[PDB]
């Protein structure tokens, strides 16, 4: 009775103490800064062969590799440069809906509605790219998983619940909860000490690796969150939501930025991400359309179109140089 | 991974032999798979090629119409099939396995040789032919080309091998700017076009035998004379 | 202009290419078929017929058709979010068992499972990603309802049934009520089969209704439909 | 006697504007939009190609009658005659493949999988171009140019025994073109009504009786068009060999009016097959 | 109420957090776009022979 | 099992000798003596030889029987299945020809001195062979050996889709060597009949009835045994096509016995159409 | 038409049925 009315109070205690920082607008701040202007991007590759719904694609860190995952069963592994594929992965379960890419290019993860998270090792001996290690314990479909090392993964569930998990010894170290809705999807700092995870009650989490517990909590959408990205300083991540707006929040400000949002489009968001200096938001919507909007004007900079069914996932390469987008037509066109 | 060859013997001028290797403890049909010929006191050299599939075959020009290579993969056997042979193949044959990607390591693993003895063009440069050495020391060594291995897509076409007296020669150093899976960090390659330079810090016993500069730019493949060192 | 390595990158990406392909033309052949309903409706019984965590998948051949059975009950997740992977399906199985009236739920609340598999058929038909796919019904435990009905009657659960107390009547009556759930009854068909003891007829009206939706599709696709 | 010319005339403009507008704006409708991706849009993209380049020679035929005489030239000639009897036989036996496509389609649908694929409409469409060169290679040949009456006449020119020759030319397209092809088209679209009544999801309903009432219409209209069309030219021609008939302005209109009437069916194919479509018709809604 | 005291507990943590101005903090952000601006390839197009993607 | 093995090893065996000796003994009395001096005889040589060939693969089916595999290898395959195909068509298209060649005989005897001639007629027996090559080409190709249950199979594969090429084949084969060949003989030859009762000559006297009674006799029975060996074979076929059907003792003799009557019409062709010709009959009572 | 009767005859005597 008095510890639930407890709550409600400390929440409204946090609500005030939020407003008291707050002095400046940021859209007032950064009224002085000039706009970009028009941003076109022409398409430069088109990647064909997957025949089937492509829902996650992840950028290596020699920016020329990236992996795709579709849902015929194969994990793709593409050289950007030259159009050959290097790698075809057979997947034991069709239904996946994330693919990790490893910062050492040696390992690529896999997960979906099987429960199961599998590595695949690249630098083998034999040849073929073979099961090194399969995840279990999850009660929940896996929605998003990152190699923060060649050791060390953090895989998000739908049985509301996240862990870090040992490749090698195969068991979670440190399990993850409190989230009331499903989690949708995580990004990872360039740091690596502490990874953000938006879920399906309208609530993103900063986790502590290290920790083991939540940093902080930021509750400013409407419905739920389908897409997260940090920035490049670390200090700041986009959120992307069903209800057609666009977030950013900062951890040491701890409250709402700035708010992305346009009349016309009423369809949610799949992904977001960053450029090399963070400028410029990219984020695929439900129209057969990638916008990209600018962080500090918060204006439409240019238009991706050339999709012809929902784009599932965006991902920008480390250096900058190319964006490739995953739709689900079964083509990837790579975006310069 | 393992790969070893049958079919040696002493054969008659003008017969025919074939040869067959056998794969085990890996994927046979995504290799493309290399005969290499070595010579009793002379260099190594390359033979043929058959790419996974079978779908380009590549020969030497001294060794075109000859020699016929196949492969079998429901059996994981390469067959060589030699017709009309010379005075000039008495040789020790060897099996490679080269798998072509964007960041592969070919010509890793080498087979064990099989000896066949008969009884009656970039020209890669070895400047050098023996240099003596102490274990503890630099040791430099340096491989000369007849023409520019640097291509417009930055890949230097270069690989140096290291053949051990007695056993079957490993790969060292493959594209020069990368070092291969199982070789510790005492090799270096460094240099430019046309101008190799090798470094071996900190000698060990076991790094003594002949060092072969190999270009990978086109067809067909011409071996380095091989620099030997001692003690 | 490419090099020697460059060439025999092309000709690996090739021989990929040949595999997706002949991959591709393997999976499109087979069926996919979407199995739901309650986990005391009887899920485990009728592919154990149909043959003889996470997601269960079975395999079965029937008269030279591929068949993929995808059990989704194990999941606890809210399925509204990953409902959406399934909307290339040719067939949704919903499996419910007919004693289920008397039996409450197991939560505290009153309810009649009748009146939450009610609920459940609702939500799948009227979903926006399910429009044009056609639900085969089966309908459980037909010889416990016969016993059932004869001890207890229908009236009790709700009063709106006022016919006499008949096996036939009470069962057809049942069925006419999924079939009103129904709000799009041109663009999508309701197969219902009672299912039984006799292991031979469950996996024929699989093959019939499936069989409907390949003419359905390849009279779209010819533009007569 | 200047009206009868005129008359003549105009019914074959009529027919090949018409003809030549419908042909093209298939195929403008499926390479800028639908670019081929399936096997139906495949065929009905050889009928706009077949039926166009049919009706390429018919001002040149036009031209013919009117002058009295071809100054087009010898190696024109071979062109124009070989074009006109190859596309005949490809635009019906393009036809006649749909027939037996929707057939395997309804009847045998689990085989209909491996039917009904992007690249097997690409073998046997290919295959029907070539089993039309079989006669398309031997008229091009055999037509000549021949000086008649101080005039160039551009006909077909046969080896001794001209009687044997020619009229063995005329039963083939008789029996290949005409008797062939209707009973495939019946015996097809024949089966495939009753095996649609068969179909539990057509029958049931009002609105789903008056789609499948809809969809047997529509069959029996491309029934009807094939044969009203071909039906009278290949009788005439027959009726022509076997007894002569006195040339008169009656004869000289309804031969003319028979030919044009062959041409009126690859007019109608891309309305009666494109334009009625359900697939075709969502896109020029959209656009 | 154990679940709800456990809720309380975690939420004490969250609102006993060191905040920083978010004037300042605004500052922060414009500042690093700025000065990596230059080296971005996406906001200013490189050329076409340093570029990695070319026509074929 | 052993019974019915020697039952079509002697069925088989009987028809090839049968029609070796017939086909060979009609061309060795063709270039002894006729020379090929007439038009007519041009054609039987073209049937006589045509048969022969026919004849010619069917020992080999015999081995292919007992034996229950294919020992003579891919190369031999491709040809003797290839014959057997072709030989068929050249057969049949000689019958429909040589029943052109009398029809025009006949009825239009102005336009008959134009048409038989030497000349022409060495003309459309080429066309015969060209025709035939159009369905003699492809079953080379095709023609492979494939191992069934440990027995190599010497049959003919189509490309994928199976079903729909393989039947095609059977169907073609059905319209044009059975359906449009009865018709093209029973229409030529029964017209040929009732103008044949219209001439003066063949009527008008008892002993002259006699005569035009014979020919009138022969037509039928050409057309008679045309019509009953070819008839089982076809039909067969498509019913085994359309309903599989148990592979029973009884079944099998089927088989092979309608597999006899197709090739017991090329056996009796020399006796039909050459030993009961009147200018043969002329040259064998010359010579004794 | 007497000459076309012994035409058909000779015919018939150059294809052997009479
Ligand atoms: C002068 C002309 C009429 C002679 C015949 C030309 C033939 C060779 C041409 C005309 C029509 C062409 C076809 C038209 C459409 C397609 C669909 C396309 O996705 C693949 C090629 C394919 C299948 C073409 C193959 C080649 C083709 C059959
Ligand atoms: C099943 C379908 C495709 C078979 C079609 C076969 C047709 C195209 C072939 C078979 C027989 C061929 C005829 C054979 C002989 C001649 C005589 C020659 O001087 C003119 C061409 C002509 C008249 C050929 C025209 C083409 C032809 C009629
Ligand atoms: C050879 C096979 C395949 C086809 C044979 C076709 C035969 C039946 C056809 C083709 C040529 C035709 C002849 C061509 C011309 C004439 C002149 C006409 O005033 C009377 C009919 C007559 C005499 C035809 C009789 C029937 C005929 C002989
Ligand atoms: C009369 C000759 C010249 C041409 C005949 C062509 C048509 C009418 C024939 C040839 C092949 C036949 C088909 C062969 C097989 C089947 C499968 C059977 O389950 C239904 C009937 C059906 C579909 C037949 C219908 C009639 C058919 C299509
Ligand atoms: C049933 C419908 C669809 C088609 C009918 C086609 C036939 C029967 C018709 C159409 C054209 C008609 C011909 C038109 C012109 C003439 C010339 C005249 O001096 C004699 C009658 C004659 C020869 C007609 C006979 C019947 C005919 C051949
Ligand atoms: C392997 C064989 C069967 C292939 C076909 C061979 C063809 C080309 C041969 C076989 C039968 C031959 C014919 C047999 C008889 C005659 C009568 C003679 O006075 C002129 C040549 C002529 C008309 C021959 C022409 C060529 C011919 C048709
Ligand atoms: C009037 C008579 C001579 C016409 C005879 C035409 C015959 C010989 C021709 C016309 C159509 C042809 C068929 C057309 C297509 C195919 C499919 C191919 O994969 C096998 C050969 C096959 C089956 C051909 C065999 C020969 C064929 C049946
Ligand atoms: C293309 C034109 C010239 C000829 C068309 C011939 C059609 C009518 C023939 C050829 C191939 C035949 C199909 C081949 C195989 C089968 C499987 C059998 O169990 C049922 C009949 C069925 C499905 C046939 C139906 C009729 C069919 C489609
Ligand atoms: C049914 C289809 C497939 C084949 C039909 C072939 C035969 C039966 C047809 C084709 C050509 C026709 C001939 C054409 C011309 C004449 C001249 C006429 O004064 C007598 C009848 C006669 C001789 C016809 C008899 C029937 C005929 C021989
Ligand atoms: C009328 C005469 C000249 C020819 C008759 C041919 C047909 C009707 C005959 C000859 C061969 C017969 C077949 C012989 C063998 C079998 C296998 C048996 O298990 C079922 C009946 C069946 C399938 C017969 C059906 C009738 C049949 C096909
Ligand atoms: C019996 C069907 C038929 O054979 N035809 C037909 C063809 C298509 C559509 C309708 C009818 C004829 C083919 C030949 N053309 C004339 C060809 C020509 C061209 C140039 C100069 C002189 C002659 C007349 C129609
Ligand atoms: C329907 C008529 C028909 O098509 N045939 C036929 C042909 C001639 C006379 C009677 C019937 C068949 C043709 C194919 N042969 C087998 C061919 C063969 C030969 C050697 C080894 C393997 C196979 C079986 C008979």
């Amino acid at each position: 009775d008095q510890l639930r009315q407890e709550a409600e109070q400390l929440k409204n205690q946090i609500r005030d103490a939020r407003k008291a920082c707050a002095d400046a607008t940021l859209s007032q701040i950064t009224n002085n800064i000039d706009p970009v202007g028009r941003i076109q991007m022409r398409t430069r590759r088109t990647l064909r062969g997957h025949l089937a719904k492509i829902y996650a694609m992840h950028w290596g860190t020699d920016s020329r590799l990236l992996v795709s995952a579709s849902q015929d069963g194969k994990l793709i592994i593409w050289d950007s440069y030259t159009t050959n594929k290097v790698h075809a992965i057979p997947l034991r379960s069709s239904w996946v809906m994330t693919c990790a890419y490893a910062p050492s290019g040696n390992y690529v993860a896999c997960g979906g509605l099987d429960n199961i998270c599998s590595i695949y090792n690249l630098k083998t001996r034999e040849g073929n790219v073979r099961v090194s290690r399969e995840l279990a314990g999850h009660t929940g479909y896996l929605s998003c998983c990152r190699f923060l090392d060649d050791n060390q993964i953090v895989t998000s569930s739908g049985d509301t619940t996240c862990a870090l998990w040992d490749i090698e010894t195969g068991q979670q170290t440190t399990t993850f909860t409190g989230h009331t809705g499903d989690v949708m999807s995580l990004s990872l700092a360039p740091d690596t000490r502490l990874f953000v995870s938006g879920a399906c009650d309208a609530s993103a989490k900063l986790w502590d690796v290290r920790e083991g517990m939540c940093r902080q909590t930021f509750t400013g959408h409407e419905s739920d969150i389908n897409a997260i990205c940090f920035f490049p300083n670390g200090n700041a991540f986009a959120t992307g939501s069903d209800d057609a707006t666009c977030r950013l929040f900062d951890l040491r400000a701890d409250q709402e930025l700035m708010t992305y949002s346009h009349d016309n489009i009423i369809c949610g968001i799949t992904s977001v991400s960053f450029s090399k200096s963070g400028r410029l938001l990219l984020a695929g919507y439900d129209d057969f359309n990638c916008n990209v909007w600018d962080a500090l004007k918060a204006d439409r900079a240019g238009v991706l179109a050339g999709h012809d069914n929902r784009v599932s996932c965006l991902g920008v390469t480390d250096d900058g140089m190319a964006v490739a987008t995953g739709s689900w037509d079964s083509f990837l066109k790579i975006w310069n | 991974v393992q790969l070893v060859e049958s079919g040696g013997g002493l054969v008659q001028p003008g017969g025919s032999r074939k040869l067959s290797c056998s794969a085990s403890g890996f994927a046979f049909s995504s290799f493309g798979m290399h005969w290499v010929r070595q010579a009793p006191e002379k260099g190594l050299e390359w033979v043929a090629y058959i790419s996974s599939g079978s779908g380009t075959i590549y020969y030497a020009d001294t060794v075109k119409g000859r020699f016929t290579i196949s492969r079998d993969d429901p059996k994981n056997t390469l067959f060589l099939q030699m017709t009309s042979l010379r005075s000039e193949d008495t040789a020790m044959y060897y099996c490679v396995r080269s798998i072509y990607y964007y960041g592969s390591s070919p010509f890793d693993f080498w087979g064990q040789g099989t000896t066949l003895t008969v009884s009656a063009d970039i020209v890669m440069t070895q400047a050098t032919s023996s240099v003596p050495v102490t274990p503890g020391e630099s040791v430099s060594i340096s491989c000369r080309s007849s023409k520019s291995l640097l291509h417009s897509n930055g890949n230097t076409y270069l690989y140096w091998f290291l053949q051990r007296p007695g056993q079957s020669p490993q790969l060292l150093i493959y594209r020069m700017s990368n070092l291969a899976s199982g070789v510790p960090d005492r090799f270096s390659g460094s240099g430019s076009g046309t101008a190799f330079t090798l470094t071996i810090s900190r000698l060990e016993a076991e790094d003594v035998g002949v060092y072969y500069c190999m270009q990978h730019l086109e067809y067909p493949l011409t071996f380095g004379a091989g620099t030997k060192l001692e003690l | 202009t490419l090099s020697a390595e460059d060439k025999a990158a092309v000709e690996r990406s090739k021989m990929i290419d040949r595999n997706l392909r002949e991959d591709g033309e393997k999976a499109a052949r087979e069926v996919k078929l979407l199995l739901l309903g309650a986990g005391e409706s009887g899920k485990s019984t009728i592919v154990k017929q149909m043959k003889i965590t996470g997601i269960v998948e079975t395999h079965f051949t029937f008269k030279d058709l591929h068949f993929k059975m995808f059990d989704v009950g194990a999941q606890r997740s809210e399925r509204k979010k990953w409902i959406h992977c399934f909307e290339g399906v040719t067939a949704i199985i919903f499996c419910v068992a007919l004693s289920d009236y008397d039996l409450v739920l197991a939560e505290d609340e009153e309810m009649n499972r009748m009146h939450e598999s009610m609920k459940l058929f609702d939500s799948i038909c009227n979903n926006k990603w399910f429009t044009d796919t056609s639900i085969i019904l089966f309908l459980n435990k037909k010889d416990l309802f016969e016993e059932k009905i004869k001890k207890s009657p229908l009236t009790i659960c709700y009063p709106e049934y006022a016919g006499s107390n008949t096996y036939e009547e009470a069962a057809a009556y049942i069925q006419c009520q999924f079939e009103d759930l129904n709000k799009r009854k041109d663009t999508k068909e309701i197969y219902t089969h009672f299912t039984c003891s006799t292991d031979t007829k469950n996996v024929q009206f699989v093959f019939d209704a499936v069989t409907d939706v390949i003419i359905k599709n390849n009279l779209k696709d010819c533009g007569l439909f | 006697s200047m009206i009868t010319a005129i008359t003549i005339m105009a019914l074959y403009s009529i027919v090949c504007v018409v003809g030549l507008f419908g042909n093209f704006l298939v195929m403008y409708v499926i390479v800028r939009y639908t670019k081929m991706k399936t096997a139906t849009n495949i065929y009905i993209f050889n009928l706009a190609l077949a039926d166009a380049l049919a009706t390429s020679t018919l001002p040149f035929q036009s031209v013919n009658y009117l002058m009295g005489t071809w100054p087009f030239g010898t190696i024109l000639c071979k062109i124009v005659i070989s074009i006109d009897y190859y596309n005949m036989f490809t635009s019906i036996f393009t036809l006649c493949t749909m027939s037996v496509d929707r057939y395997i389609a309804v009847c045998h649908p689990v085989k209909a999988l491996d039917f009904r694929t992007p690249r097997n409409a690409k073998i046997i469409n290919v295959c029907n171009w070539i089993l039309s060169s079989a006669i398309g290679l031997p008229v091009m040949f055999m037509a000549t140019t021949k000086y008649r009456q101080g005039s160039i006449d551009c006909t077909l020119t046969f080896s001794h025994p001209t009687w044997y020759w020619e009229n063995l030319l005329k039963i083939c397209v008789f029996i290949f073109a005409f008797i062939m092809p209707v009973l495939i088209i019946t015996v097809c679209y024949g089966l495939m009504i009753l095996r649609l009544k068969s179909v539990r999801m057509l029958s049931g309903s009002k609105e789903k009786d008056r789609n499948l009432r809809r969809i047997t219409r529509m069959v029996l209209v491309v029934v009807a068009v094939f044969i009203v069309c071909w039906t009278p030219i290949h009788i005439y021609v027959i009726i022509k060999a076997l007894v002569t008939i006195p040339e008169t302005t009656f004869q000289t209109v309804s031969w003319h009016f028979c030919i044009a009437l062959g041409y009126t069916n690859s007019c109608l194919n891309p309305v009666l097959y494109a334009f009625l479509d359900e697939n075709f018709k969502r896109c020029f809604r959209e656009f | 109420i154990a679940q709800a005291r456990k809720l309380v507990e975690q939420l004490k943590m969250e609102a006993n957090i060191d905040r920083i101005k978010v004037s300042k903090a605004a500052a922060d952000l414009m500042a690093y776009c700025e000065a990596h601006a230059k080296e971005d390839p996406l906001l200013t197009p490189v050329p076409a022979s340093e570029n990695p993607f070319r026509e074929k």
